């Protein structure tokens, strides 16, 4: 009844947060990229290693948010909204 | 002279900025986790992944993202104070 | 190269606003439902007709946001992020 | 009563303004990201821009129709 809009709203809000998370990872990546007026040798090696890892884990986090968006996020709320229109 | 002493103010400011992103990533991740819990009963076996399984994988991945990011931050600070 | 994080960011931000529209539509609907009660007959029928129309167009706008998302939004950004990671390690 | 109703009217007018503002903002952002757009479904960015704007007008007009009908009705109640 009134549950439906409240569900749609909440699923949208989670969906916005998932997207802001994604945006934040990218921004963080750009801040890290510009810190590269700095390193050389084994600290750059440590930095490159740490970077490669951070890229790797991001892909993981984006993969996980794809799953959540389908279940309770932006896709989920879109589905419910259109479903309520159909019915 | 030192070139590390010459750029100290900006390298420090830049450390401050990177660390700001550690905090933002932690916070946004915690919210996402709380909200995913709040919405548990809306979650179905769509992927075949339960909500409990996702919660756990989310927190694990987030803890790993922040540490990976903090490793880079530390690599920077090491120069700023190498001086 | 550094263009990639900018793109991912730009798209994720678009994806957020898409979700925030869906949220605004939903909050507008709650405010609409809670203000039907008052009316009766002709004034009500006009409201219900205006409501059924609004619920229809939200569906279309949601369908339209779904397209935006895949092209320049939440999903697009995810693909660029994940694609950047697979190319980076390989 | 008149206040409960008139409060709800003002509540709805908030959302009319909100729906418009963000839709326009979305319109602008989709244009700004035109170069990142391809025919995924098969829909061009121009097609989407036009369809988006058109659909944002009818959505806000649907909603304002509720707010107005609610507003015009309530004024009739207090005069009764």
């Amino acid at each position: 009844d009134a549950h439906i809009p409240q569900l749609i709203a909440s699923e949208a809000n989670f969906g916005a947060k998932a997207a802001l998370m994604r945006s934040t990872i990218a921004q963080a990546e750009q801040a890290a990229m510009s810190s590269q007026a700095f390193h050389m040798g084994e600290a750059s090696a440590a930095f490159q290693a740490a970077h490669a890892r951070f890229v790797e884990v991001s892909a993981k986090v984006n993969a996980l948010l794809d799953i959540a968006q389908l279940n309770i996020g932006d896709a989920a709320s879109s589905y419910v909204a259109q479903d309520a229109a159909a019915a | 002279m030192s070139q590390i002493m010459y750029n100290y103010p900006a390298m420090l400011a830049h450390a401050a900025e990177m660390n700001t992103y550690s905090g933002a990533l932690h916070a946004v991740g915690a919210d996402i986790a709380a909200e995913q819990h709040a919405l548990a009963s809306a979650w179905q076996g769509d992927t075949g992944m339960t909500y409990q399984a996702w919660q756990a994988q989310w927190n694990q991945a987030m803890e790993e993202l922040v540490r990976a990011y903090r490793a880079m931050a530390t690599t920077h600070e090491q120069n700023t104070m190498a001086m």
